[PDB]
């Protein structure tokens, strides 16, 4: 065995 | 459209209403779309003033405006979020979380979400100040439907960021404190809440098998499969990532995934128009074929071997690489009967055609797979037929050319094969 929503978001 | 100097003049006055007007002007200025003046606002030294305004219980509007402004500042580079944090904003926002005015508390949730989304250090710092208790208290209602849509979406995204990032991973106690509400949110009907919850579960499943076990013990795998069958790509992507991370662990966790019914969805995932979906599905298949022979046989029963042959025949080169990995794991861990079935599905020709590539790792993977198939043939005494087959498709030339490859392992494998079975 082996081995996206924005982290920051502004308003307006 | 005030100037920074006018905002400073207004905030520095001794009039609460003038300060409110200047803070609203600052908010509107930092809410613009084209290059908001975050750095100039920081240099003016306005962050401490906004943090102080956060505590004006008697003037809710100034609280709201300063919260909005600080939120938009913390939404930028790590340095600007660091400025916000150095202003002392975390405890003030955590205090605001319990405001009687809903928009103020929502803005506090937003700001804390940004701060935690910065990275691991600020995430753990937000947790240490005690935000999880009030945050989850905001969601402690009989029916989440009574809450406003935007409020719930912001809360879910903030929690998802509190579950995000690695090196180090979130503290285990915090994950245990958050997981029940995350499961309750994973059953909500809003698509954005569902996508954020699936991303949170994805983050929590990325790591050692103990974290995976934490998540799976909550019994969320069936819901993750259901969402894997969703129409909205924003939901399917995180769900697929979470299921893959779950199957990267123990064979029992992979088997819980299988029992949930995940394989039934893969015929569409392995043909999904989105390249990333196909790649992730093929990687999940590669980690499932590395499991028990019972699990390999379940891959077979669901008719997924022809889909792997197809991906190997035509797909993005990275998906083809994942497919070669899946085939090599299958051959290494599979029975003679399963390797024979795989040959009968038409693996030899595509697997050979992929030996003409320029990636040494895949060439090695393919030659190892062929070594395993030749071993099975020896078990059945069909080495000569397999040799004839690898010849007719034009593979022998590829192997004898690889005999002249700069890499040492390629040289050795190509020779070994040529001399053992083709001479």
């Amino acid at each position: 065995k082996r081995t996206a929503t924005p982290p920051k978001k502004k308003k307006d | 459209n005030w100037s920074v100097e006018d905002i400073v003049k207004g905030i520095n006055s001794n009039n609460l209403e003038s300060q409110l007007q200047a803070t609203q002007a600052a908010r509107k200025l930092l809410s613009r779309e084209k290059q908001p003046p975050i750095d100039n606002i920081i240099r003016a030294g306005l962050i401490p003033k906004f943090v102080s305004f956060l505590g004006k219980t008697d003037c809710s509007p100034i609280q709201f405006e300063s919260a909005w402004a600080l939120t938009n500042i913390a939404s930028g580079t790590s340095e600007q979020t660091k400025a916000v944090v150095d202003g002392g904003a975390i405890p003030a926002f955590i205090s605001l979380l319990a405001s009687p005015h809903a928009h103020i508390s929502e803005q506090a949730v937003w700001a804390l979400g940004n701060i935690a989304g910065d990275g691991s250090a600020f995430r753990d710092l937000v947790i240490k100040h005690g935000a999880i208790d009030p945050l989850l208290a905001l969601l402690a209602v009989p029916d989440l439907s009574t809450l406003a849509c935007g409020y719930l979406r912001n809360l879910t995204w903030t929690l998802s960021n509190l579950c995000r990032n690695k090196n180090p991973a979130p503290p285990l106690d915090a994950v245990e404190q958050i997981l029940p509400t995350l499961v309750r949110l994973l059953h909500h009907n809003d698509p954005e809440v569902l996508a954020d919850s699936c991303w949170a579960i994805s983050y929590l499943t990325d790591g050692p098998n103990e974290r995976i076990e934490m998540v799976v013990k909550k019994g969320v795998v069936p819901q993750l499969v259901k969402l894997l069958g969703a129409t909205e790509l924003p939901i399917v992507t995180p769900a697929l990532r979470a299921i893959g991370n779950i199957v990267t662990g123990t064979d029992e966790q992979t088997q819980k995934v299988i029992d949930a019914g995940a394989l039934a969805v893969f015929p569409s995932l392995l043909t999904n128009p989105k390249t990333n979906i196909q790649k992730e599905a093929t990687w999940t298949m590669s980690n499932i074929t590395a499991g028990r022979q019972d699990q390999i046989q379940q891959v077979v029963n669901h008719g997924l071997v022809p889909f792997l042959v197809g991906v190997l025949s035509k797909a993005d080169f990275k998906t083809q690489k994942e497919a070669a990995w899946a085939i090599t794991n299958y051959t290494s861990g599979g029975t003679v009967e399963q390797i024979v079935y795989l040959v009968h599905c038409g693996i030899i020709e595509p697997l050979m055609n992929l030996l003409s590539a320029k990636d040494t790792k895949i060439i090695q993977v393919i030659l190892d797979a062929i070594s395993n198939i030749f071993q099975a043939a020896e078990k059945l005494g069909e080495t000569e037929k397999l040799s004839i087959m690898i010849e007719e498709c034009g593979g022998l030339d590829k192997i004898e050319a690889l005999q002249r490859h700069e890499n040492e392992s390629v040289y050795k494998a190509s020779l070994n094969l040529i001399e053992k079975y083709f001479s």
